[PDB]
RNA sequence: CACGGACCAAGGAGUCUAACGUCUAUGCGAGUGUUUGGGUGUAAAACCCAUACGCGUAAUGAAAGUGAACGUAGGUUGGGG
RNA sequence: GUCGAAUUUGGGUAUAGGGGCGAAAGACUAAUCGAACCAUCUAGUAGCUGGUUCCUGCCGAAGUUUCCCUCAGGAUAGCAGAAGCUCGUAUCAGUUUUAUGAGGUAAAGCGAAUGAUUAGAGGUUCCGGGGUCGAAAUGACCUUGACCUAUUCUCAAACUUUAAAUAUGUAAGAAGUCCUUGUUACUUAAUUGAACGUGGACAUUUGAAUGAAGAGCUUUUAGUGGGCCAUUUUUGGUAAGCAGAACUGGCGAUGCGGGAUGAACCGAACGUAGAGUUAAGGUGCCGGAAUACACGCUCAUCAGACACCACAAAAGGUGUUAG
RNA sequence: GCCCUGAAAAUGGAUGGCGCUCAAGCGUGUUACCUAUACUCUACCGUCAGGGUUGAUAUGAUGCCCUGACGAGUAGGCAGG
RNA sequence: GUGAUUUCUGCCCAGUGCUCUGAAUGUCAAAGUGAAGAAAUUCAACCAAGCGCGGGUAAACGGCGGGAGUAACUAUGACU
RNA sequence: GAAGACAUUGUCAGGUGGGGAGUUUGGCUGGGGCGGCACAUCUGUUAAACGAUAACGCAGAUGUCCUAAGGGGGGCUCAUGGAGAACAGAAAUCUCCAGUAGAACAAAAGGGUAAAAGCCCCCUUGAUUUUGAUUUUCAGUGUGAAUACAAACCAUGAAAGUGUGGCCUAUCGAUCCUUUAGUCCCUCGGAAUUUGAGGCUAGAGGUGCCAGAAAAGUUACCACAGGGAUAACUGGCUUGUGGCAGUCAAGCGUUCAUAGCGACAUUGCUUUUUGAUUCUUCGAUGUCGGCUCUUCCUAUCAUACCGAAGCAGAAUUCGGUAA
RNA sequence: GCGGAUUUAGCUCAGUUGGGAGAGCGCCAGACUGAAGAUCUGGAGGUCCUGUGUUCGAUCCACAGAAUUCGCACCA
RNA sequence: CGCGGGGUGGAGCAGCCCGGUAGCUCGUCGGGCUCAUAACCCGAAGGUCGUCGGUUCAAAUCCGGCCCCCGCAACCA
RNA sequence: AAGAAAAUGUUUU
């Protein structure tokens, strides 16, 4: 009879990032006319840290192409950038680690990073720490790029579509245990308030579909349909398959 | 129970008013048509919100259905009906019965 | 929580308060169940003996 | 050895209304109802009034419709006076 | 318990009621939480609980019938009041008698039917066959079982020929008995009949008894629709101050005298008084009234002492009494 | 027949109590006596009923008067106050 | 969902769920189409998803019985 | 830059949708639940010889079945027994005799029935039409069932007659809606025709909780109105059961019924068992046990004093007065 | 405590109608073998759990006990 | 109310989809194979196809019902 | 180029 947490997560009171601490969104440059028919060369200040984010984020400074100015711009750091390196952005820029290339323009296998969804959005894909987007071939003729995904899902981008040349930094980071209740506390403290998780089947009914019994237990499938309701989407979503993962991946 | 057919039996067909030769038939309801006045109402009210807005009958108990005999008349076509008492096995066709069988 | 489930206690008395009342004879009594053939032939007996009895006051 | 009641004062619960059944009183009576309204006034009173309208004087039928004296408005039995 | 980090805490800020918030207790959300508070809808509805305000006079119940999503409710009939009305040369009646029906309970019956049931006897050894011989039969016995015959003991709510008592229908006149002959489309072979008529005779007991604050008629409404008790009939139950029926009388609704006491038992029902007499019950004293009269019986180291009723049995006793 | 044995329960206690032994016990018989709101008679109240009396000084005919019977009461009805 | 570590997580997809095929289609709305009719209308074909059918899935919900025979004392059955 | 008449958006339509809303989730009842149906009914009995009459009384039955197992007629006579006839015996078919029904009649039971109501055969559709009256249940409503007629048309028989379903007593269903038959009748209201619709009369599709809502749970988070009309204590009635005690005395006890026991029976007491009941208490009598403490009972374990013994002593057993 | 069931050749079981007592397995023999084992044939095997009980008799007609167990109850 | 899937040797199934016609496996029995046993191979028995009519030259096969079982769709007395 | 199935046999002489 109650609206269960997953439902109150949507009206984003006490559910809002906690962002005071961040460094700013991290992005690539505005794509103009530098980055579309050469390079601009831009400066790595600084290698700071962000607040909820694993990977290490890259300051690098350009100069205004319009403006007797430097524009900031927070990239996120690929591993091996370091402070004073000369980061090149553009379609004549080259295939150097901490480069910012179109897809069309780097040779398949390329890894690559921040990878942008569409031209211009400034970096959608492979942002994660120790993430990275693998170039696998090119189609000219309707410009695009194919693409291996982090979660291994081939996806085409418009060859304009830019990246930065290697792995984003900061990987291994899950390979530590948190090995503490109050570190995996410091690390949401600076993400979100989903922590900790109370598990359905120890509320009572009226607060999830889990709960209640006299016994805990979930009653009915876990497994949920995905065109159940809002209220009813507790448990596993429109799951293909459940039990422990034998077999595998890459299906053809 | 079995019923032959052909039933001479009372005619009131004003023509013939005595006893004639009848065929019989069972009786089927017949399809309820839309446009009548009950039928309309029901749809009126039906429609929008509300839900169900008429008795829909549940605790049925009764096994069997009363037999209706169409008897129409071979001369001047009119029909009677007759009905039965309660059956749960009803046949027109013959097949009489035979006494002293083994 | 059962109850009483009959008596005739007290109907008699109850009965007898206002009496057992004979019913009301009266002469002439009704022709309700008689039969309709005789009940046709008495009327038209009784009409045919009315007009006579008419004729006969002189 | 069921419930309310320590005590006292004051307050405290079948009312009014619309539409009705029976009965009764009254007026008039095949009619009845002046009071919507009008006239008038000593001014929310009293007094006066046309046309309607309501009920009644006719019933019956789903309806179209039809529509109440053979007779001293009947015969018989009883019937107060 | 914990006490240097999932720590404690101020202030600012955000999340608001089918909403929030929840390291999850249905916890917390201003002493309010399995849905806050405030106001209004709202005097919400209640077959349920409580209350319901002066006097006297007269009459005076029901807890039963039928129907209901009915079983703590209602409708309906009944019981009750009120208003009366038409008559009163009068009618009827919780009664008897006489005449005439109906009944299948009590009882009775089972050498009468059905069904139970004890025993012996006489025949089927064909008996159901066996035992035993019989060389072997049933051949001869015995047998247990049945069958047949005449007997015999004992039984029946769902057995019965018979068959009460109580209870019960009808009749006991003038709307009667009889006689003559008119109507009809009914009926008859037919004025044959049927029914209804016209006319005529029959009042002291007009056709048993007793009674009759009269009889008949109508309208309209209240309450009630939990009952219970006693004698008798009676079902279930070991039984019950149990549970369920029949008839009547009661209590409820009722005081009074008696049973010490007590709703129901006995007696008797009630305006205010006086006198007399009684009921049931009593009369040593409490306590009004004979420590009356009479014939017996009883002695109890648990005597007994008035029905309902407030308990006692089988079995025993040279106690004592009478047979 | 009476008495006794049979005959054991919890606060101290009940032929009602006291007490009673040719009873003040049990069975039976005869009288006298006591006393209910009952019965009889009388008065008074009311109710109901049947009657008399508009013939005068008559203002109370809803009055006055005569006669007889009757009186319990919850729920409830009605009446007069 | 489970609940440090260690060790291990067996069998079962028939059911209820969840999830993907084949549609020489079964079910199948409104609109649309055809016929009949003076029309209202009726009838018919077509007919989306879904359902149905088929497959997958248990660290999804869950489930993990019974009987028969069979070892040279018996018993029990490794076995069928 | 992408995208493109596709998304989107608007309306309708199908699916999905406890995420959410609203609601419901019978009755009787020896508390309620579970069970059952005593909820609509039928036979016999309870039932007390008119009628009526209750219980979760007793023994059973009903929601069907039948074109004949309805209607008419004719002929015949059944169960069983005995005596006979190849296979054939205890049972097959044939014969006679006896045969009051001991058979059969759809089903439960009761009634009824012999030139039949049964068995067999022949002909049939009265299991029809019209609308009334009547009996039972009963309010003298409905429904079901049934009775006797009338007015038709028929069946059967030579005929008188009989037949309005089943030999009788059970076998069933309102309003509204739908549907069919009938009337070719009424209406569609400015006037017509034709569709369509609506009426009038009779049926049918159904309510079994059977006078007839359309309806799943859970609450140990609970709420309210109440109920001692009703359960879970004590107390009260009862005392089956429990416990305790008698009588008789077949037997045991080497012999001997009774020292001590004691079968088959049978009479009781007690209320320290458990039931049965539901009278008190539901506007509340604090719900186990223990601890503590007092008192009472005696059906006495011990102690006192005794009687008996299958008492030599010792030990023991039975019993008495004794709390 | 109460209600049920089973008491049978050596072991596991069927009985029976007011009769008997059988089946397997076991055991003893015979076929078979050089001799055996198996496999085949056979045979013997109970005084029917105990006491009384009606009978002409009786495991069985038909009663009270003992055991072996199944189930239900024993404080609110 | 409607529409489907069916029903076939003792058991479980094919055959139907436009009729020359009833078979398969398991189970029973017998035979063969092997030196012998098991496995294996073959044959026999076992049903006339749920039922009643019809279309048909002749029906398991088609067409209408009837019985039984299962499933699905629809829902004002 | 290559070519399915084939289990078992009591103890002591
Ligand atoms: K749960
Ligand atoms: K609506
Ligand atoms: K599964
Ligand atoms: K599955
Ligand atoms: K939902
Ligand atoms: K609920
Ligand atoms: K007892
Ligand atoms: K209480
Ligand atoms: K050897
Ligand atoms: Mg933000
Ligand atoms: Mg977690
Ligand atoms: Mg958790
Ligand atoms: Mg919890
Ligand atoms: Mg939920
Ligand atoms: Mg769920
Ligand atoms: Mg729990
Ligand atoms: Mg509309
Ligand atoms: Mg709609
Ligand atoms: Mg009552
Ligand atoms: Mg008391
Ligand atoms: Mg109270
Ligand atoms: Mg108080
Ligand atoms: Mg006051
Ligand atoms: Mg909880
Ligand atoms: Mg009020
Ligand atoms: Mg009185
Ligand atoms: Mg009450
Ligand atoms: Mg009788
Ligand atoms: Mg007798
Ligand atoms: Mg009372
Ligand atoms: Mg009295
Ligand atoms: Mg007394
Ligand atoms: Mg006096
Ligand atoms: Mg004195
Ligand atoms: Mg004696
Ligand atoms: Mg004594
Ligand atoms: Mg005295
Ligand atoms: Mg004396
Ligand atoms: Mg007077
Ligand atoms: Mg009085
Ligand atoms: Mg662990
Ligand atoms: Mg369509
Ligand atoms: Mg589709
Ligand atoms: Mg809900
Ligand atoms: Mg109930
Ligand atoms: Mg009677
Ligand atoms: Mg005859
Ligand atoms: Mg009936
Ligand atoms: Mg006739
Ligand atoms: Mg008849
Ligand atoms: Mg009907
Ligand atoms: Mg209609
Ligand atoms: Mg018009
Ligand atoms: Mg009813
Ligand atoms: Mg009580
Ligand atoms: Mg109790
Ligand atoms: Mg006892
Ligand atoms: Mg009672
Ligand atoms: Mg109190
Ligand atoms: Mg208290
Ligand atoms: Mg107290
Ligand atoms: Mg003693
Ligand atoms: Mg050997
Ligand atoms: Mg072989
Ligand atoms: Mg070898
Ligand atoms: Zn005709």
């Amino acid at each position: 009879g109650r609206v269960i947490r997953n439902q109150r997560k949507g009206a984003g009171s006490i559910f809002t990032s906690h962002t005071r601490l961040r460094q700013g969104a991290a992005k690539l440059r505005t794509l103009d006319y530098a980055e579309r028919h050469g390079y601009i060369r831009g400066i790595v200040k600084q290698i700071v840290h962000d607040s909820g984010r694993g990977a290490p984020l890259a300051k690098v400074v350009f100069r205004d192409p319009y403006k007797y100015r430097l524009r900031e711009e927070i990239f996120i750091a690929n591993e091996g950038v370091h402070t004073g390196q000369f980061i090149y952005a553009g379609k004549k820029a080259s295939l150097n680690v901490g480069n910012v290339l179109p897809l069309g323009s780097v040779p398949e296998g390329t890894i690559v990073s921040n990878v942008e969804e569409k031209p211009g959005d400034r970096g959608a894909l492979a942002r994660a720490s120790g993430n990275y987007v693998i170039i696998i071939g090119h189609n000219p003729d309707e410009n695009k790029t194919r693409v291996r995904l982090p979660s291994g899902a081939k996806k085409v981008i418009s060859s304009d579509a830019r990246g930065v040349i290697g792995v984003i930094a900061g990987g291994g980071r899950v390979d530590k245990p948190l090995l503490k209740a109050g570190r995996a506390f410091h690390k949401y403290r600076l993400k979100r308030n989903s922590w900790p998780k109370t598990r359905g089947v120890a509320m009572n009914p009226v607060d999830h579909p889990h709960g209640g019994g006299n016994h805990q237990h979930i009653g009915k499938a876990s497994t949920i349909s995905r065109g159940a309701v809002s209220g009813q989407k507790a448990g596993l979503i429109a799951a293909r398959r459940t039990g422990l993962l034998r077999g595998s991946q890459k299906t053809q | 129970v079995n019923v032959p057919k052909t039933r001479k039996t009372y005619c009131k067909g004003k023509t013939c008013r005595k006893h004639t030769q009848h065929k019989v038939t069972q009786y089927k309801a017949g399809k309820a048509s839309l446009f009548a006045q009950g039928k309309r109402r029901y749809d009126r009210k039906q429609s929008g919100f509300g839900g169900q807005t008429k008795p829909v009958f549940h605790k049925k108990a009764k096994t069997t259905k009363k037999v209706v005999l169409r008897l129409e008349c071979v001369k001047c076509k009119t029909r009677a009906q007759l009905t039965l008492k309660r059956c749960k096995h009803f046949e027109l066709g013959g097949e009489k019965k035979q006494k002293g069988q083994a | 929580a059962k109850s009483k489930n009959h008596t005739a206690h007290n109907q008699t008395r109850k009965a007898h308060r206002n009496g057992i009342k004979k019913p009301k004879t009266y002469k002439y009594p009704s022709l309700k169940g008689v039969d309709p053939k005789f009940r046709r032939n008495h009327k038209h007996a009784l009409h045919g003996t009315a007009k006579a009895l008419a004729a006969a006051k002189k």
